[PDB]
């Protein structure tokens, strides 16, 4: 039940994400932690493998 | 050849360095490519 | 905040429409136009804009520019959109999937 | 004169110190050339 | 009178050559948003396609210059393209500016090949499968050419934008002379000026890509 | 004046070096025609070599126009 | 074509004599603005507009200047 | 890389049409005999 | 702001500081950028109007040279 | 007299640089024959590269007639 | 008087040896295009030879440009 | 003097022979790309033919630079 009241609270977050047209790259990171660049592994621009780019 | 008139060289060197190294790069550090999601 | 959807409606890519409407009332439709021909013919008569070799290098780089815009404009016009309605869809898609991975869970 | 640190040097900090360190060693070579060229003129 | 478009421009006694060198970055707006306008959508795409070109061939230490060698092809390709406008003073026709973009990026490239990894940089002067008995001659080439690479860059770009503007300005003066003479000839000298302007547009970009590729290839041979 | 007359001979002789780069652009844009009829799927990567070969050969011709104009005008 | 001619037939035509009275009427309007100072009443919005239309009509004197000499670029002799 | 290879075909499909073309140009004295000595009968499940 | 004022005091009313006129450019830039460039479906005329105001400047300082090439003298 | 004479020695010696554009146009239209005999389906894609390689030869051929002009007329 | 006039002709002739490098760099990058289209899986190793060839042909042309100046400026 | 004058046109035109070794090093290192794109398993034997062709073509370049530095300083 704990692991469910969490998810339903988690899911409503991604159910109410700002329309992407108003979204900032600093907002896309708190929503999808998958997209935040690894400023620690790659300190210099473009902060990611050029192949991945 | 007016390129050889060395009296106006420091007028071309310093505003270049202030652009190639500080103003153009600063505008590149603002161009970021976020990783794609799942 | 959301961006608007259109710019300033500029005519001939050089003079914005805020100018023609600004002079339309007192001088009419052909008001600003005859000012143009009135200034150009004055400029190159009193040798303000002196015809030089650069005159024919101006028309060329203005001819190639006005032809590259008319021939490759619409292609870049939408290509800049398809890069968005792809990046937009690529998000909304994963966004919904990211629910399945939490709805099934 | 703030945000000249934050907007103008905080971003360029990892580059102006570590990555472009040898650039400046070359930029000193260049300044020696420019003055010398202007010295013999 | 002929090299007039290359003398340092001054208006009202003010050295206007600074408001011209600092302008290219004004045509590259930026935004923190996720879905912006057509300009920054096309530009952020070009910077993506460009950086994936110059930088993919590098190792991890060479990719720390991925801000320099991209913010350099963007500054030379925008200074040249802003030179094709009428009467414009393009500061890439200046041996001063070009020598200031060439020497640091070069010196800062061989220094890191001499301040570190030097024992490996000592092996580019002697190619791999080289027999010995004529080495005391090859040492001259790989050094004297190294000592003249920084002047190859700044002059390959100066003499290509200068001569490109001089030609367009002469062929332009031709059409002006044959204007008051047989006119169906003016239209054939003019259409040569149009094919020449389409060439000077391409060489405006090519001379930016080659400059920032030869600085890249020097870097790749020192990291 | 023999000094100002000798400028026109050197300047006119210096610009002969443009014959070289005028012959190396035909090799590059001739090799592109050959190399593109053998692997027409590489059309974009070959043309990205015809460009580097164009600018690096043509550059050697302008080094002769440099001395053609360093002599003729700037002594 | 015909569109430029369709608009010309109204304002690119010689004036009527009936408009001369009201023309000098406005002439007396702006001169009284010069006597007491009604030019101080003008906000910059239409202030420049009256200036441009003045440069507008001024160029008529110059396009007429070049037709009085049958030459475009300066004086032929 | 020929045009058909860019068009998706394979050399087997290229050879099936070139050989069909030769037989289609054979004379009737040989066309009947040559078509049955090389005709196909196999079928895919 | 001007386009609705009428007084010569406005010329002296303004903040003529090294930081003053900069804020008149930075606000004059964002008023242009937001109008023609920073809109979805914007057109090229947001740029071909900057270059047109960059030629007039590239010609203004280059007039001291072209005057020596007039084909008349009056 | 020598100044106006030293120009024909400099002008003629400057229109030699178009020799390189006579060999660059050979190698271009010489590879269109080799590249077309190899892939005769690209007859219209190759021919558009030959016209490109031919035009870029006049480009380096004009850089010479410029210095052959300046020496001759605009000394 | 003529000792300087000869330094404008001797330097205009020395600088035409660069034409040998405008045609060399074309042959090097006219072979990186042909050779690539045949074995496009060796792009990393062909380019590493086109650079060695571009540097060694240019190194000969720039010897001419150095004797052009070492005559025009040193002695 | 007319000796110190002509010894600059001589030593200035003798050094055009380097235009040969410019396009000889471009072909050797150009065909090495085509010889390697074909038989890359001979990379050690091919590159030993390129260095032989680079040292024998450039040696003809030095024989010209040797003469220009002979009619200048030697005698
Ligand atoms: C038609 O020929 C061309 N085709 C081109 C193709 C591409 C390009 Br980009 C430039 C081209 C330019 C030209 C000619 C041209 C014609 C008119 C004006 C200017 C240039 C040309 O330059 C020939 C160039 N060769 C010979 C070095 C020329 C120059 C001078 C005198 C000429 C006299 C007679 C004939 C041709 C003459």
């Amino acid at each position: 039940k704990a692991r469910i009241v969490e998810y339903e609270k988690e899911m409503e977050k991604m159910k109410n994400l700002i329309p992407f047209d108003q979204m900032t790259i600093e907002d896309l990171n708190e929503a999808f932690p998958e997209t935040k660049l690894d400023k620690k592994k790659y300190p210099y621009w473009p902060h990611q493998p050029i192949e991945n780019l | 050849m007016p390129q050889l008139n060395t009296t106006v060289w420091p007028t071309m060197i310093t505003p270049m360095l202030l652009t190639l190294f500080l103003i153009t790069q600063l505008k590149m550090l603002n161009t970021n490519y976020h990783l794609p999601p799942s | 905040p959301p961006l608007p959807e259109y710019g300033g409606k500029v005519r001939y890519g050089l003079i914005p429409e805020e100018f023609f409407q600004f002079l339309y009332p007192k001088t009419g439709v052909t008001g600003p136009y005859v000012l143009g021909t009135g200034l150009i013919l004055y400029a190159l008569s009193k040798e303000i804009y002196v015809i030089s070799a650069e005159t024919f290098t101006a028309l060329s780089v203005l001819g190639v520019m006005v032809y590259g815009i008319k021939k490759y404009g619409p292609f870049v016009a939408d290509f800049a959109d398809k890069l968005n309605e792809q990046k937009l869809a690529q998000l909304e898609e994963a966004k919904q999937a990211s629910i399945q991975h939490i709805q099934n869970a | 004169l703030q945000s000249i640190i934050k907007n103008i040097w905080i971003p360029m900090k990892p580059y102006y110190t570590k990555v472009y360190q040898e650039i400046w060693i070359g930029m000193g070579l260049m300044g020696f050339i420019v003055y010398k060229i202007r010295a013999a003129d | 009178n002929l090299f007039a478009s290359f003398i340092a421009p001054t208006i009202l006694g003010l050295p206007a050559a600074v408001l011209i060198i600092l302008f290219p970055p004004l045509l590259i707006p930026t935004s923190k948003y996720l879905i912006n306008n057509r300009l920054i959508t096309t530009q952020q795409w070009l910077i993506k396609l460009t950086s994936k070109q110059m930088m993919t061939m590098h190792n991890t230490k060479g990719r720390t210059w991925s801000l320099m060698l991209v913010s350099l092809i963007i500054f030379i390709a925008t200074t040249n393209l802003l030179g094709l406008l009428p009467h414009s003073f393009t500061p890439t026709t200046q041996l001063s500016m070009n020598l200031a973009m060439a020497i640091p990026l070069w010196a800062g490239t061989v220094i890191m090949g001499f301040r570190s990894k030097i024992k490996n940089a000592l092996a580019h002067f002697l190619p791999q499968g080289t027999p010995t008995p004529l080495i005391p001659m090859l040492v001259i080439i790989e050094t004297i050419s190294l000592l003249i690479q920084p002047m190859a860059l700044a002059v390959r770009l100066t003499a290509n934008i200068t001569a490109g503007h001089l030609l367009m300005h002469l062929i332009g003066s031709a059409t002006l002379a044959m204007s008051t003479i047989n006119l169906p000839s003016t239209l054939i000298i003019f259409t040569i000026l149009i094919l020449l302007t389409i060439l000077e547009i391409a060489v405006a970009l090519i001379q930016a890509y080659v400059f920032t590729l030869l600085v890249s290839l020097y870097l790749h041979d020192n990291t | 004046d023999i000094d100002t007359a000798a400028k026109f001979i050197g300047a006119g002789a210096a610009t002969v070096g443009v014959a070289g780069s005028g012959a190396g652009i035909g090799t590059v844009f001739g090799s592109l025609i050959i190399g593109y009829a053998r692997n027409p799927s590489l059309k974009q990567q070959l043309f990205s070599y015809a460009i580097l070969g164009f600018a690096l050969s043509e550059a050697m011709g302008l080094f002769c126009l440099m001395v053609a104009f360093l002599i003729l005008f700037a002594m | 074509l015909a569109t430029f001619w369709y608009y010309a037939k109204v304002e690119l035509v010689p004036p009527t004599p009936a408009e001369i009275p009201r023309a000098i009427q406005s002439l007396k309007k702006i001169v009284n603005s010069a006597q007491t100072g009604s030019f101080k009443q003008l906000t910059v919005k239409e202030a420049v507009l009256n200036g441009l239309v003045a440069t507008e009509v001024l160029m008529w004197f110059y396009v007429g200047e070049i037709i009085g000499k049958r030459g475009i670029i300066g004086y032929d002799v | 890389v020929a045009y058909w290879r860019q068009a998706g075909l394979s050399y087997i499909r290229y050879s099936q049409i070139c050989a069909k073309a030769v037989r289609d140009a054979l004379k009737t004295e040989f066309k009947a005999n040559a078509e049955k000595t090389s005709g196909s009968n196999v079928k895919i499940v | 702001e001007v386009k609705l004022g009428e007084l010569p005091s406005w010329i002296l009313m303004r903040d003529f500081s090294p930081s003053g006129i900069f804020g008149a450019f930075q606000r004059g830039y964002y008023r242009y950028y937001n109008k023609y460039i920073n809109v979805k479906k914007g057109s090229i005329s947001g740029i071909t109007m900057v270059l047109a105001c960059y030629v007039l400047f590239s010609y203004s300082f280059s007039y001291k040279h072209l005057k020596h090439e007039r084909l008349r003298k009056y």
